[PDB]
């Protein structure tokens, strides 16, 4: 069952997770369980930091500041930004940029 | 070297040198206004084999900064290195700068080796315990553990090891405010350094060589344009008659017989006139135990053409007068029955007073022919039993080149 | 037997750093040091290899250090412009000029998306 979920990761996640998943799958079940218990937390630093960095580099003042602050924070803050915080910042940036 | 930073004008004779853009870096210190002393290994392709570091120009452009205790300011002097003169036996090289630095004094050299237990200090621009490259130079403290064949073994006191970039750095010992250079850092355990770790603080340094430096720094005092003011005497209590001569600087320099150079008017005559054991140089300059002449005094209370030395009853001068007569002085005596005097020279124990005829013939007086040919016409101020300034003003001995080239 | 105390400008302790942080260092002019990231940050580099990130401290200007960090993506600057050289997987190198007191990215988080390597970190001066 763990191989199936990991197999999905290998085809849906970022490059960091995909490389980790397309390794753990062909591995003793005991280690695969560990991967799907805590090992799969590593992408929070590998893929999420890249994604937020891209948003900062090509974004306006609103996104740049909000993203930058999350980037220097913890995993929960980065995850939140890339889920809802990014949209709030982008809309507000557009609002003031247009006005 | 791990210790307090220092920018005081006691150790401002130190230097930092770099070879190439970033190829190598090490430390050094001044011995003259034109010369800087460092390790030979800095200029080697393999620093552990400083045998191929030949004399001549640096393989790569080399620069040195002198007196710049603090690298963030322009204070100090910058000079290019033009020539290297390696030590024939050990890891030590003298670097010649293109231009002198007259503002910063050199450090005096030690006369002997420090013994075990002696508290020595050291300064350099090498690594510290927490910095790869320092902003300011630092001073440490070391003690002698032993002395070996041309080298001194030291250890750090309370830590403070010799590290990296300290190669070429001086080892110093002072007394009553006077600093002497006792050796130069070569190798170390490098304990307590940034980026590395080991317990040992031991290090080895080359022993300072005063004679090596003297014969390099003063290597060219003569051999060029010299005056005819030359005289012979024993100035080093060696039993070998030395030669003193006046250079274009108006000073009298002593060259020791083995001619090796020492460290320190119409006609000049020498000899031990008062039998004091120290050769002297109408006023008499008395010799001293240090090889330095004292203040002269009149030997008496202008129509003489030449005056040269002559030993009378074991102790004297002979003067050739414009009337052709020659007299000896202690009380004076007639040296020759008539006015038959010819270029006057000094004496030598051939078996005797030497002389040169206007026809170029050389002879001696007990006259008898002294030289097979007649080529002494252009010779001046002949001194003494071996015996001219030469047509090139280069002293020859009878004609071996006693002077270096 | 003791080594010669001669500076070859090879980064001190580089062998240990490779083992512990995953980053490797070569030669520099000695005015940049690797340090911890705890309120002492000056120039900070982020990657997805080794111990995730690390900081460097500028002692004097100008300064440079030819360090190598695979899969780099982000750089932080402070009180100074930073000139950075990166290289692609095909061996082609390019230079990115980062402004002071801001954050920029590289290939991976840049315009190409390429997994580039950090080649040269140079401090203006």
């Amino acid at each position: 069952d763990n191989r199936i979920d990991a197999a999905r990761m290998a085809m849906t996640g970022g490059s960091g997770l995909r490389q980790a998943a397309k390794d753990a799958i062909r591995l003793s079940p005991a280690e695969l369980e560990k991967f799907l218990l805590y090992g799969y937390e590593e992408p929070l630093d590998d893929d999420h930091k890249v994604e937020i960095a891209r948003l900062i580099n090509l974004g306006g003042p609103g996104v740049r500041e909000a993203g930058k602050a999350a980037l220097q924070g913890t995993a929960e803050e980065r995850e939140l930004f890339l889920n809802s915080g990014q949209y709030t910042a982008q809309q507000d940036d557009n609002r003031v940029d247009v006005a | 070297t791990v210790g307090d930073p220092t920018t005081d004008a006691k150790l401002d004779f130190t230097a930092r040198l770099t070879i190439g853009t970033d190829y190598r870096s090490c430390s050094g210190a001044l011995v003259d206004t034109q010369w800087v002393l460092t390790a030979a290994s800095c200029f080697a392709d393999d620093p552990n084999q400083p045998d191929t570091v030949a004399a001549g120009k640096p393989a790569q452009l080399t620069r040195a900064t002198v007196g710049r205790a603090d690298s963030n300011i322009a204070n100090g002097y910058v000079r290019e290195v033009v020539e290297l003169v390696p030590h024939p036996e050990r890891d030590m090289v003298l670097a010649r700068l293109d231009k002198a630095i007259p503002d910063i004094a050199p450090v005096r050299l030690a006369s002997d080796a420090p013994t075990a237990g002696t508290p020595l200090t050291a300064v350099g621009f090498g690594r510290t315990k927490d910095e790869w490259v320092p902003i300011q130079r630092h001073q440490g403290a070391f003690t002698v553990t032993s002395v070996t064949a041309g080298a001194v073994n030291v250890t750090g006191q309370g830590g403070d090891a010799i590290c990296a970039g300290d190669t070429g750095g001086p080892l110093l010992q002072d007394k009553n405010g006077t600093l002497h250079l006792v050796g130069v850092n070569n190798r170390s355990m490098q304990g307590g350094c940034y980026g590395s770790e080991t317990t040992s603080t031991d290090a080895i340094a080359a022993m300072s060589d005063a004679d090596f430096v003297t014969q390099t720094v003063n290597r060219d005092l003569g051999t060029g344009n010299l005056s005819d003011l030359v005289a012979s005497a024993d100035f080093n209590s060696d039993g070998r008659t030395d030669v003193a001569a006046v250079l274009e600087d108006g000073s009298l320099h002593a060259f020791y017989a083995k001619l090796e150079y020492g460290r320190e008017m119409v006609q000049i005559i020498g000899g031990d006139f008062n039998s004091d054991g120290n050769g002297d140089i109408l006023n008499l300059y008395t010799g001293t135990a240090t090889g330095i002449l004292n203040k002269s005094k009149p030997m008496w209370h202008k129509t003489i053409k030449q005056v040269t030395r002559f030993k009378f009853n074991g102790r004297g001068l002979v003067a050739q007068w414009g009337d052709g007569n020659l007299y000896g002085y202690y009380t004076k005596v007639k040296m020759w029955p008539d006015a038959t005097w010819t270029r006057l020279t000094g004496t030598a124990d051939i078996n005797d007073l030497t002389a040169v005829r206007d026809d170029g013939s050389l002879n001696w007086y007990a006259a008898r022919k002294l030289w097979p040919d007649n080529t002494w016409t252009p010779m001046k101020r002949i001194i003494g039993g071996d015996i001219a300034v030469g047509g090139q003003s280069t002293l020859l001995l009878y004609g071996i080149a006693m002077r270096p080239a | 037997e003791m080594p010669q105390a001669v500076e070859d400008f090879s980064y001190p302790g580089a062998a240990k750093i490779q083992a512990e942080t995953g980053a490797i260092l070569k030669r520099g002019n000695g005015h940049m040091l690797m340090t911890s990231c705890d309120g002492s940050e000056d120039i900070q580099v982020m990657s997805r290899t080794g111990q995730k990130d690390f900081c460097f401290n500028v002692m004097a200007k100008p300064a440079y250090l030819t360090l190598e960090v695979p899969q780099a993506y982000g750089i932080w600057t402070s009180a100074d412009p930073v000139k950075t050289t990166i290289k692609d997987t095909d061996g082609t190198a390019t230079v990115i000029n980062a402004p002071a007191n801001d954050f920029t990215g590289y290939g991976e988080a840049g315009s190409t998306g390429e997994p580039t390597t950090l080649i040269e970190l140079r401090v203006a001066g």
